[PDB]
């Protein structure tokens, strides 16, 4: 699967947790973990579009009230190729 | 020892939830952090008689 | 050993403190301290869940009069295997 | 595990019902059977802390009732190794 | 049988006047006289259930009238095999 | 004689007073003296019943007045045979 | 160091508690414990002058409110070398 | 060479260095940490004996109290643990 | 220097500060550092009967009330030579 | 097993249902029916300390209401070895 | 121990009284006595912080009432290299 | 002996006089005459505690009369052995 799931929450046990959540809702790979800096934190996955989904919307109910919380929480159907190097 | 507290997170699922088995949840959590007390006291074999 | 515990501290001597509380506390191992960014800071440890537990009980116990204090401060009992090799 | 719980009693009818408390209630291993003096006897068990936190807490509110009741129910986590010599 | 009952007397008159109504009133094998310390003098017998039940209310009954007399006594039913090196 | 004679008090001096008018009273065989703790001291002797009885009131007798005094002092007529192994 | 921290409680519950706040606060090795007699138990550390200061003060905050609680405290910083013998 | 810790925690590296100039005159004291913890957290860890890092950490808060942003944390360490001493800088 | 100066206290705690005493006083060498039982413990020392003296008088001032106590200050100048054999 | 237990009964026919119903509520052995003389007749059978008590016990409750009904019920833990158990 | 005290009083007796309290509280070394004039007498000790520390408490504890008494007692905990000439 | 009497005072008329008083008084070894400054002057005197003690006793009790007089007359029976170097 292609399609990317991205989440931004405040410190990185919120979105550690999103990210076990999200995990074991569906099967996706974990793409990368990246410090966007002034306690944002976000959290890449790639796989398919129904399983990233439904692992979006899990991570994003489970780790609503971890610490500071989400920040944003939105998908991508079909990430496009020049993409990549920024992935 | 050293167990839940109230700013802990990931662990919230069984705290209201009737248990089956061995009980090691304190009392005070379900008294200050759940709304009704527990539905379900362990016994034991360890009865008391008297002559 | 495979139960893993993590907390922020909006500063790095709660941190430290906070993982101090973690070794008197319990049998933990630190694996992780990790800048934030812009004064969160987060500790991550290994251990029993029980361990774990009472650990990271101790530490946001003896966290909130340190500095600005306790931020976050939730745990996992079943990490999943991927996670660790982004950690 | 090293998690460390043992409990004195004023008299050693709870201290031996309460140490098949401690084995029944957990799975933990006892280590010590102490005559401290004065009616004081303490049963120390060794074991995991959630197993020892489990033990402990069912035979301390098993143990009121049988003999002149407990002295004290405390339990340290994680003891330091120095004070192994002096178990 | 492997049924264990014992009793706690303060002072060794009790003790043993406990102990004779333990084996005359039912034929269970004592195994322990132990002092522990500072008058508490406690009496431990091997045998069947019931048989230790039935020396056990003898003996209570008749130690409440006799020096200091029965401080602490109660029955284990089925002692784990770890505790014989905690006798 | 089988009988079992015996005394105990607080204080050794008691004791002596009273293992002494146990071997001036009646001809009964002494058996031993054993340190109860806590001050309790324990004498046991052996005669046959009407000289055990005459001892051990003398006994009381001359101990009552020394000391703290007799605390506990009874008499067993038939002695179980286990018994003995334990004293 | 060998400046002499120690500790005076009632119970094995707070000695080792009370050893465990001797290994937590400061450098300081426990020379050793010590069953007084009549229920009382004392631990004997030794360290450096604030070392100790620092570890009797965990002791005795962490020890007077378990089980009967501390009795006494003290804190030799010079022991004379002819009272090494004593201990 | 005392392995008591200590730190002042600020808000602001100008408090900061004030301290740590406070730690080394009031106390005998080595100098481990200068860290940025990131958005005008600084943090100086130093090391030594129990007392004098005590009376260093007590001198320093008193003293960078107020300068620039002024403090924000002087909790004095007991005892760092062996396994605690490789995440500070092993 | 023969003479003794020796010292009972409850608790090891008054035992310990007033050997200090005894050793920071005067000449002495302590013989015996002695558990009476139930909490009793006695302190002796020997040297001359005025170096005695003196050490007793310190181990006084600081021990009636330090810790549970002081029971009696004592002071030996002529331990006769059957007495030794008990020392 | 060795314990006694024993029942009588005005007229036998109360005797012989209690038998059958201590061969049937446990598993003991009969091993005495004895006319008393006058229409008292006795049955005593042996068995374990539980296996006595629920055959004895509760064992003449159609006794009562059968014929002239019961007169004693009986039961004994550890007979005397050397005389009686002949008889 | 390269910590300083010190402590000057009027008068050589409390000078030198409040040097065997330095030499008997904590570890110390007696580096110097001088003679500031018109009866001002001044004590130098070094060792470690908290010895320091302890030492010159019970130096003041001493002299306040010998003579005429204490007039000034201080510490420098670190002093610069360029003091140790003051002596 | 080891112990050291020593007494100050205005002057040395009275210093001279209670030296005088010193070795009238008992055994003792006059070691230190010393000029404090602005008056004060300090007789320092070797030997046994007791005879410091009556030497002390002597000198004070002989010194209030002449010039200014007693400031301090202090006792010590054991200075470390640090002090006297220094003396």
């Amino acid at each position: 699967g292609i399609a990317l799931g991205m989440i931004e929450t405040r410190g990185l046990v919120p979105a550690i947790e999103a990210a076990d959540a999200m995990t074991k809702a569906a099967e996706v790979r974990l793409i990368g973990r990246e410090f966007v800096g002034g306690g944002y934190v976000t959290v890449l996955v790639r796989g398919e579009t129904g399983a990233v989904n439904a692992a979006v919307r899990a991570g994003a109910d489970a780790c609503e009230r971890v610490g500071d919380g989400l920040v944003a929480a939105h998908i991508i159907a079909r990430p496009h190729r020049e993409v990549e190097p920024a992935l | 020892q050293a167990n839940r507290s109230l700013k802990t997170t990931g662990n919230e699922a069984s705290t209201c939830r009737t248990v089956t088995g061995t009980q090691y949840m304190g009392a005070e959590v379900t008294g200050q952090f759940c709304q009704d007390k527990p539905k379900y006291k362990q016994p034991i074999r360890a009865s008391v008689t008297t002559t």
